[PDB]
DNA sequence: GACTAGATCAGAAGCAGTAGAGCATGCATAGTTTT
DNA sequence: AAAACTATGCATGCTCTACTGCTTCTGATCTAGTCGACC
């Protein structure tokens, strides 16, 4: 339930994809 | 090592 | 969860959604448009079968099946379309929104007992089967009827009725002069009133931050792979399913058009004999195959029955110490083996021992593997997998058994012999400091397929007739000017301890 | 590659008789021809293989001179395999009364082989000699004979029937062990090979083989950085070369046969339209949206090709065996003749070694290929180090599946007795043995080194039809079905563990 | 009596995934011709 | 006798077309109940 997706339910909402960030 | 009939 | 999502856009048509409290910032309408236009995107792009409707309260002008008044229903429930999202971008601008009031009406009256009855009727005409059905209501009026105390309470009989029957509420608020706050009217109708969604909001719902995050990636909902047999004997069977969590995602289909009228063309492919010309159907043919100088002959059946081995499951073979298994050993992407108890009862607590067993003593039961019929057997191997949850609790990891294709004798290659030069341990620590600089933390979802997203911003370009494609940045190109920066003197070096004054790799 | 080698038997009486309990040496010399030129013809090689038969009635050598030479034939000159020889061997090779000495029949054969191989490079020659050994022997020529054999360089190998016999055939082994030793030495005592044992060795065909093709490219690290590599692709699903051609039933030619395609449009009338009216489209939701092809190249993802980049380092266990993708394993060598790239990929494989760390990177085989993303990890072993390269998933090709938990479910709750039965079925089922003197794991059922049975199968069904053209095709062969079970003591320690597992078990189908 | 409503089963269509076939691009090597 | 140009076979990748299995829509049948009007 927490972190559900407003546009499909049913699945959860993907992060954006980030990369590669360095340390 | 297989050579000849067996290679 | 079986069936399809139904959404209805709700979008308020009063004076104070027309007004900028800023000069440069987007009117409340504006701002419901464009999240109207995402959300059909992404809807387009991941789920098309899937039904949308948009609608106006507090227009001057009605049309619906019940003929309300002051009620538009500009879109009725169907599957989203390029056509709906170019009907729906003529009210974007301020001339959109002149035209949009011409067309309509706005600041007049308007009851949202009415509003509910007709997103209730629009909901009733869907035949098909609808595993949700929801609401969003873009206002910015959060006391809409202060002066009635009657049709607040017809409001919230139809609120009650509506939750009743099924029907989900979301309050997407809308920025306000005084701020919006949920407290006066808005506990009752919303579904859900969060701990948190209850102090005043100065600003915009953060819903809406979601719904611009256009998501441009194919979604599928559960199905099984395959139902098939695990036989520890020939007495002991029980049923399992496999599934696929890793698959590879491709372009749809092309389609063949006419280019005169641009409609859809079907093709047919007929063999024939060349002296005859007649149609020749595949009774009237056979296959042959060259081998020592002589033609073998063999009948179509024949040909199919070569590949029969045995029948359709996986039949167990023993377990083997999972040290045994090699990584470089890849050939087939891995799959997922879970219980089903609809075909056979009691297959759960045997899997589940198993599963426990294999944890205990660390091994991986072999198998023999035959997805469908007339298919050459393989051997594979069910490794255990625990339940691993995060710190949300929401499960990364399910539990049950993980198939992985093991290789033939055929599968693998002989390499050419190479001598063996190993480095000495300044070069090898010059090389770990490298390592070091560049470290970072890597996830499965951390990338994105290229061509997949400029295949999509394409055709949503061609669609929708945008002036130029949206360019998707590549995030799988090395980051060379950060790397370099990063580095600094380090790479010199190990050229220097590494490379003769003159090697010239490039060359 | 090419191979030139002299097959040599023998068809004297000695052979014709044996003990009735076991079959004759001239039936298992048969099988053993047999199965050799049979994995020869399915095994594209292009090996030459000639037949000599000594111990026949007949005469037929390039070299007759007197007594001398006498008695041996020439089958069949250097060629190659055929299934005509199949049909000779079938039936022409017959027994014989004639007896002959193998010594004869080796310096014929030697002088066939250098006859027939000028013209030809045939890298290697072997001389496979059947014999029995009943027959006395003629030694006078043995330092001329090995003077020869090792100038030009042919090999020799020898199949007896034994690996209780009568004091000649003790007297044709030393023999036979001396010459050995003459030729190699210490290691000729290991290619005396008997009957059974080429039998059991030459049951089943080569397995198909290709060769790599060797992949060159740079791995960057930044903009500064490169190292000269070269990729070869190691584990692939392997497929038949040939594939099943179309031919017509009555002639049998696949010139009278061909493919056409037509299109039409939806309609009663049922138009026919042209290929170049034909335009290619995709659908965008309720509709369908042009996109001809010209546009889509103009329009389309545009990369530099044969990339080989260092995204990254991750620790190792950020990246998990499940999540490979792709159909290939690559395996990463320094660039051939390159002392200072080896260097360079030695160190980099011994650093990410020691820190137990794998390398994220880019992926491109050329213009026309998709960009990839994987995972190189190291690979030390005691003789050759390299890098592993598998490809590594997106994130449209990840899916989110739900599943309920088995461990804390009240239904599926496994009780004592029934983890303890499946204990036992685990312990009794083991197809590994520990080695405690060594410490050490062994293997009972390795399943890398069995042949893929749908090859066998389709070869042997290929070779029933061409031998037999009318007759309906035979079942699996028992080998097969052996080589695709574990072994019988396996299955015979796991009776009474299944059986108590069926009982504490309740199984109902549905 | 006439009529309709809800439950039940099977048949058929759509979609997903796999296997098999075909078509570009390269290049590895050898063969042949020229100097 | 040595070097340069060209031919052909095989490896590799990509794209397109059959065939099997899972899910969902539609039609046909039966069973249960409702409504009309009279006695």
């Amino acid at each position: 339930c927490p972190g559900e997706s407003l546009i499909n339910p049913g699945f959860k909402s993907k992060k954006p994809a980030g990369g590669v960030d360095f340390d | 090592k297989p050579r000849g009939l067996f290679s | 969860y079986s069936g399809r999502d139904s959404l209805i856009f709700l979008v308020d048509a009063s004076k104070a959604m027309f007004e900028s409290q800023s000069e440069d910032e987007l009117t409340p309408f504006d701002m419901s448009i464009q999240c109207i236009q995402s959300v059909y995107i992404s809807k387009i792009i991941s789920s098309d079968r899937d039904l949308l409707a948009v609608v106006f309260y507090g227009t001057e002008k009605d049309k619906n099946s019940v003929n309300f008044k002051n009620i538009y229903v500009l879109q009725e429930l169907d599957n989203p379309g390029a056509k709906r999202i170019l009907e729906l971008d003529q009210f974007k601008g301020q001339q959109g929104q002149k035209r949009f009031q011409d067309m309509m009406g706005h600041g007049s009256d308007y009851s949202l007992s009415e509003v509910l009855w007709v997103c209730a009727n629009l909901f009733s005409d869907v035949q098909f089967k609808m595993s949700h059905k929801r609401i969003m209501l873009f206002t910015n009026e959060d006391n809409p009827h202060g002066n009635d105390s009657a049709k607040a309470s017809r409001a919230r009989t139809k609120a009650g009725d509506l939750r009743d029957t099924g029907i989900f509420l979301d309050l997407m608020h809308l920025k306000k002069p005084g701020g919006f706050d949920i407290s006066l009217f808005y506990r009752d109708i919303i579904s859900i009133a969060e701990d948190e969604d209850l102090r005043v909001h100065f600003e915009e719902s953060s819903k809406l931050e979601d719904l611009l995050r256009k998501v441009r990636a194919k979604e599928t909902r559960k199905r099984a792979l395959s139902r098939l047999k695990l036989k520890l004997n020939k007495d002991i069977v029980i049923s399992v399913g496999i599934y696929n969590l890793v698959q590879k995602a491709l372009k749809p289909p092309p389609i063949k058009l006419y280019r005169e009228t641009n409609e859809p063309v079907k093709t047919k492919t007929r063999t024939f004999n060349t002296s005859t010309g007649g149609l020749l159907l595949p009774s009237d043919t056979k296959r042959s195959q060259i081998y020592g100088s002589r033609q073998i002959i063999l009948e179509k059946e024949e040909t199919e029955e070569l590949k029969r081995f045995d029948d359709p499951g996986l039949m167990l073979m023993g377990f083997k110490p999972l040290v045994l298994l090699k990584k470089h050993h890849y050939l087939r992407p891995s799959l997922f083996v879970y219980p089903e108890e609809s075909l056979v009862i009691g297959s759960s607590t045997l899997f589940s021992a198993l599963l426990i067993k294999c944890l205990e003593k660390e091994v991986a039961a072999l198998c023999r593997y035959t997805p469908r019929r007339n298919i050459p057997p393989y051997f594979v191997a069910l490794v255990p997998q625990e339940e691993e949850l995060d710190d949300q609790k929401i499960q990364v990891t399910p539990p049950g058994f993980q198939l992985v294709f093991l290789p033939f004798a055929d599968d693998k290659r002989k390499m050419p012999f190479t001598e063996k030069i190993m480095a000495t341990p300044e070069q090898v620590g010059k090389m770990k400091a490298i390592v070091e600089k560049l470290r970072f933390t890597y996830r499965s979802d951390s990338f994105e397929n290229p061509v997949l997203q400029q295949h999509f911003r394409n055709l949503e370009a061609l669609a929708l007739d945008l002036m130029e494609p949206e360019q998707a940045v590549d995030l799988t190109l090395p980051k060379v000017e950060a790397m370099n920066k990063r580095l600094g003197s380090l790479v010199d070096e190990f050229k220097e301890l590494v490379y003769p004054p003159d090697y010239n790799p490039e060359g | 590659n090419k191979a030139a080698v002299v097959l040599c038997m023998d068809v004297g009486f000695t052979m014709s008789n044996s003990i009735p309990g076991i079959e004759s040496p001239f039936e298992q010399a048969k099988k053993v021809i047999t199965m050799f030129v049979q994995r020869q013809v399915f095994a594209e090689n292009k090996d030459e293989i000639a037949l000599v038969l000594f111990g026949t009635d007949g005469t037929d050598n390039p070299l007759s001179g007197g007594d001398q030479y006498q008695n041996i034939t020439v089958h069949r000159h250097l060629m190659l395999p055929d299934f005509d020889l199949l049909e000779d061997i079938e039936s022409k090779i017959q027994p014989g009364s004639q007896q002959a000495d193998f010594l004869d029949a080796l310096i014929v054969s030697m002088d066939v082989i250098q006859h027939e191989t000028i013209g030809k490079k045939f890298e290697k020659r072997h001389i496979e000699i059947f014999t029995d050994l009943s027959s006395r022997f003629s030694k006078s020529q043995l330092d001329i004979i090995i003077h020869s054999l090792k100038k030009c360089d042919i090999s020799l190998q020898f199949f007896l029937p034994f690996s209780g016999i009568t004091e000649q055939q003790k007297e044709g082994l030393e023999i036979v062990k001396m010459v050995m030793i003459s030729l190699e030495g210490e290691d000729g005592l290991d290619e005396i090979y008997s009957f059974s044992e080429s039998l059991r060795k030459l049951c089943v065909f080569k397995k198909i083989e290709r060769h790599s093709i060797h992949w060159p490219c740079r791995l960057t690290i930044g903009s500064n950085l490169s190292i000269r590599i070269a990729a070869y692709k190691s584990i692939l699903q392997e497929r038949v070369k040939k594939t099943w051609t179309v031919v017509d039933a009555k002639t049998l030619k696949k010139e009278d046969i061909q493919k056409e395609t037509v299109y039409c449009l939806n309609d009663d009338d049922e138009t026919e339209v042209l290929k170049e009216d034909i335009i290619q489209g995709f659908r965008y939701g309720s509709d369908i949206v042009p996109f001809s092809k010209v546009d889509e190249e103009q329009m389309k993802y545009k990369s530099e090709g044969k990339c080989f980049s260092v995204l990254g380092f991750c620790k190792s266990s950020q990246v998990q065996r499940r999540f490979f993708m792709g159909n290939q394993v690559l395996k990463v060598f320094a660039a051939r003749d390159d002392e200072a790239a080896a260097v360079a990929l030695s160190s980099l494989i011994h650093a990410l070694d020691d820190l137990d760390m794998v390398a994220i990177v880019r992926y491109a085989y050329d213009k026309r290929a998709n960009p990839q993303v994987g995972v190189a990890f190291p690979h030390i072993k005691h003789n050759y180090e390299c890098l592993v390269y598998v490809q590594l998933p997106f994130m449209e090709d990840l899916r989110q599946y739900m599943f309920s938990s088995l461990k804390n479910s009240k239904k599926y709750a496994p009780t004592e007795a029934q983890l303890n039965a499946v204990d036992a079925l685990i312990d009794s089922m083991s197809l590994a043995k520990k080695d405690e003197k060594t410490d050490t794991l062994e293997d009972l059922f390795p399943t890398t080194k069995i042949p893929n049975p749908r090859f066998q199968r389709l070869f042997q069904c290929l070779l029933h039809r061409a031998l037999h053209p009318r007759e309906p095709l035979p079942p699996i062969q028992q080998h097969i079905w052996n080589m695709l079970n574990p072994p019988a003591e396996v299955t015979t320690k796991s009776q009474i563990p299944l059986s108590k597992i069926k009982t504490l078990f309740p199984l109902i189908e549905a």
